[PDB]
């Protein structure tokens, strides 16, 4: 119930995007595939 | 008037072949289904 | 529920976290917990 309401101030008029203006909530912000980021070497210390 | 009337068409044996309607034909018989068809539904719930 | 106290106890508190079965209600209403909605909360004390 706390991990729905949309994401303050994104969801305003004053957002230069347009992507993240529609899907700026907390349920579909866990992929980042959406987000055309992406890491180049996730490893921890070399630990897989 | 009608609550002791038999009731068409499961009357006439040549019609329906099957015998336990006819039999039961009387409209006084379906209240008394638990003791004439022992058929149960699985729950009486209704929406929850 | 209920919540005990009175002027001559002292302080306290539970760390960890009440929980309270609540699936019949849900299911009247036909909301997924993901869906719109918000909770109400009155509390009363015992003389009145
Ligand atoms: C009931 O008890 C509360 C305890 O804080 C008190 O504030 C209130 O005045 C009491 N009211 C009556 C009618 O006894």
């Amino acid at each position: 119930q706390e991990l729905r309401q949309p994401l303050e101030p994104f969801n305003w008029d004053s957002n230069p995007n347009d992507f993240i203006r529609e899907n700026a909530r907390a349920v579909d912000a866990f992929d980042y595939d959406q987000f055309n980021y992406q890491y180049d070497d996730l490893n921890f210390h070399g630990l897989t | 008037n009608i609550m002791r009337q038999p009731l068409k068409p499961f009357n006439d044996k040549g019609q329906n072949e099957f015998d336990l309607t006819n039999r039961y034909s009387r409209p006084i018989d379906v209240f008394d289904y638990s003791n004439h068809f022992d058929y149960h539904y699985d729950t009486l719930n209704f929406n929850s | 529920f209920a919540v005990l106290g009175g002027p001559l106890e002292m302080d306290w508190h539970f760390d960890r976290l009440f929980q309270y079965d609540v699936t019949s209600v849900f299911n009247q209403m036909h909301l997924r917990p993901d869906s719109v909605y918000h909770f109400d909360v009155h509390i009363t004390a015992i003389n009145g």
